[PDB]
């Protein structure tokens, strides 16, 4: 049940960039992105489902695609158009009764940052 | 997945009444096994599920408890009824088996 | 669960103390009669529905108990009659890869009625926004999935589940079987019940 | 008339594998469990690998992982364990055990079987 | 996207007190909120599961509950955990959102 | 010694109202806390008998009650005797303390 998340880095803008997450005894069935600003309160990213339909942020569209690697239980994020409002903690969630309007299992949060 | 058996050595003499304990980490709900290995000989199984005698070859070695607790209490020992007792889970399948007591002669 | 299944069993003797010598289930509780009395009674037809549900839930399978897999799915009345029999089965159901075929209904927009199934996937979504047959932000599978592993402890290992209903209807009752055999005696002055000869 | 009769007892040296063979008689193979639990010289009753009805479902103990393959070979009414490498410490009698515990009509490692004394020597 | 909006934006107590903090809803909703909790160098647990009903993270005591515009949190007199931020997620329409939170502290 | 903490230091309220005056425990007491009333010339009658249950030395519209630290006073639409300073005595550890207490005029 414990979730590790990993490839965020510092990175020049413009560049896309792989988030690796480890699901542990569950299925990716249904997941979430969930993204806390540092020093600001949180913004959901992204979602998937068990029909496999990917939402994206209203406020970002396109830019993140969700990868659900449902065969490895893992899960990616895509990076597109890098901002600083994209620099943020990304948790990977099972969601509170299934994504029923929340989150519940968090992982570990990885940090991104953009840097020229 | 542990189990530990306390009383390692007994000796009792014809018609003492024995009672061996062997507890569990985690709760097994009733599943539990107590075996009798005669020395020289592969073991039997005496009791099934913590309360249940199994073939009626053994009758006087009654043992209860539920959960964490279950004592094996042999009642009129006969000389011949001496032998290492061992306890294991039956239904978790990582199973595993106690240290074992030894019904010694005084 | 979710297509809990029902089989009819009629026209025949039943054994129920077969059941009962092994004495090892983790229920065995009867609500509508006392297990040692089943064998004398006649009932029409008795409905043996059986389904596979996790350790923690074996409970709510009882007549008028509340909780996620005694409403949204199967659900049994307060007045329903019948003994309801349950067995861990950790070697035989579930697998080391981890058995994933049984599912259960956590969404279900209305309670459902006594002994009822219903096999629909249809979305369930409590909310507004028309959700389609496509899932969303609160349309949601109304079937999500059981996992089963054998190290996991006792209440979370998969519990074969059997609830007998039997059922008594105006027509005559099939579903008869007691035993009651005693070797006659002959040329004695006996007391005699033959079939039904008292 | 039952019985868990069991053969290919002999000295192996380590990093060698030999199968063990533990054959049946009197049952249905095919519907009762099989597992095998060692005893090591002068200590306790341990576990190592279980094999289903069907031979579809495999578990095994922790203290050796995938160094042993257990098959049930129905037809042949044989359980076979053959070790890839054997320890200096696995000099135990392994014993064969028939265990029907899913069934809601059986008991666990109800017979158990004579055994074979498995050595390792160097 | 609806705008969120919680008050106090700070608040101190101190042991076996009642702490109210409101959160009010641009469009009501029906029987729908969320609430969570963080704590510094810690990862945030679910306080209210979108307001189905009174939700765990938390003991029962720690039940705070809200309808349409007005919705608040208040924890009962059992001995508080570290004071921590709180905040509140929108449990109706895409995306959920969450709102700013009242950071906590003890005097 | 619970420091027990009143308000609000002054009130004043005129014919056919409720007047609320809360005091807040330190420790919060489960059932029980009292009231008192002082008259400028007079002597301190029981209001609340310790919480046992709503107490006399006022008609029964004067009755306010609270629990563990949340605790408040409020009289009904009934005709208020002249505004009279209110007092709040601990009720569970000794010394029985007393609230500081709320001056009550008329206006
Ligand atoms: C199945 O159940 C019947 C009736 O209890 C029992 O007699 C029989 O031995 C069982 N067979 C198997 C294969 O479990």
């Amino acid at each position: 049940v414990q979730l590790v998340e990993s490839g965020g880095g510092l990175i020049q803008p413009g560049g896309s960039l792989r988030l690796s997450c480890a699901v542990s005894g569950f299925t990716v069935s249904r997941m979430s992105w969930v993204r806390q600003a540092p020093g600001k309160g949180l913004e959901c990213v992204s979602v998937i489902y068990t029909g496999g339909n990917t939402d994206y942020a209203d406020s970002v569209k396109g830019r993140f695609t969700i990868s659900r690697d449902n065969s490895k239980n893992t899960l990616y994020l895509q990076m597109n158009s890098l901002r600083a409002e994209d620099t943020a903690l990304y948790y990977c969630v099972r969601g509170s009764g299934g994504i029923h309007d929340a989150f519940d299992i968090w992982g570990q949060g990885t940090m991104v940052t953009v840097s020229s | 997945i542990v189990l530990t058996q306390s009383p390692s050595s007994l000796s009792a003499s014809v018609q003492d009444r024995v009672t061996i304990t062997c507890r569990a980490s985690q709760v097994i709900s009733n599943y539990l096994a107590w075996f009798q290995q005669k020395p020289g000989k592969a073991p039997k199984l005496l009791i099934y599920a913590a309360s249940n005698l199994q073939s009626g070859v053994p009758s006087r070695f009654r043992g209860s408890g539920s959960g964490t607790d279950f004592t094996l209490t042999i009642s009129s020992l006969q000389p011949e009824d001496f032998a290492t007792y061992y306890c294991q889970q039956y239904n978790i399948y990582p199973l595993t088996f106690g240290g074992g007591t030894k019904v010694d002669i005084k | 669960v979710y297509a809990w299944n029902r089989k009819r069993i009629s026209n025949c003797v039943a054994d129920y103390s077969v059941l009962y010598n092994f004495a090892p289930f983790f229920a065995f509780k009867c609500y509508g009669v006392s297990p040692t009395k089943l064998n004398d009674l006649c009932f029409t037809n008795v409905y043996a529905d059986s389904f596979v549900i996790r350790g923690n839930e074996v409970s709510q399978i009882a007549p008028g108990q509340t909780g996620n897999i005694a409403d949204y799915n199967y659900k049994l009345p307060d007045d329903f009659t019948g003994c309801v029999i349950a067995w861990n089965s950790n070697k035989l159901d579930s697998k080391v890869g981890g058995n994933y075929n049984y599912r259960y209904r956590l969404f279900r927009k209305s309670n459902l009625k006594p002994f009822e199934r219903d096999i629909s996937t249809e979305i369930y979504q409590a909310g507004n926004k028309p959700c389609n047959g496509v899932a969303g932000v609160n349309c949601y599978f109304p079937l999500q999935s059981y996992g089963f592993r054998p190290t996991y402890g006792v209440g979370h290992q998969p519990y074969r589940v059997v609830v007998l209903s039997f059922e008594l209807l105006h027509a005559p009752a099939t579903v008869c079987g007691p035993k009651k055999s005693t070797n006659l005696v002959k040329n004695k002055c006996v007391n005699f019940n033959f079939n039904g000869l008292t | 008339q039952v019985q868990l009769v069991e053969s290919g007892g002999g000295v192996v040296q380590p990093g060698r594998s030999l199968r063990l063979s533990c054959a049946s008689s009197g049952f249905t193979f095919s519907t009762y469990h099989m597992h095998w639990v060692r005893q090591p010289p002068g200590k306790g009753l341990e576990w190592v690998a279980f094999i289903s009805y069907d031979g579809s479902n495999y578990y095994y103990s922790d203290s050796v992982k995938g160094r042993f393959t257990i098959s049930r070979d129905n037809s042949k009414n044989t359980v076979y364990l053959q070790m890839n490498s054997l320890r200096a410490e696995d000099t135990a009698l392994y014993y064969c055990a028939r265990d029907s515990s899913g069934w809601h009509w059986g008991v666990p490692f109800d017979y158990w079987g004579q055994g074979t004394l498995v050595t390792v020597s160097s | 996207d609806i705008q969120m909006t919680q008050s106090p934006s700070s608040v101190s107590a101190s042991v076996g007190d009642r702490v109210t903090i409101t959160c009010r809803a641009s469009q009501g909703i029906s029987t729908w909120l969320a609430w969570y909790q963080q704590k510094p160098g810690k990862a945030p647990k679910v306080l209210i599961n979108a307001a189905s009903g009174l939700q765990s993270g938390v003991p029962s005591r720690f039940s705070g509950s809200g309808s349409g515009t007005d919705f608040t949190l208040t924890i009962s007199s059992l001995q508080p955990e570290d004071f921590a931020t709180y905040y509140c997620q929108q449990a109706h329409s895409f995306p959920p959102t969450f709102g700013p939170g009242t950071k906590l502290e003890i005097k």
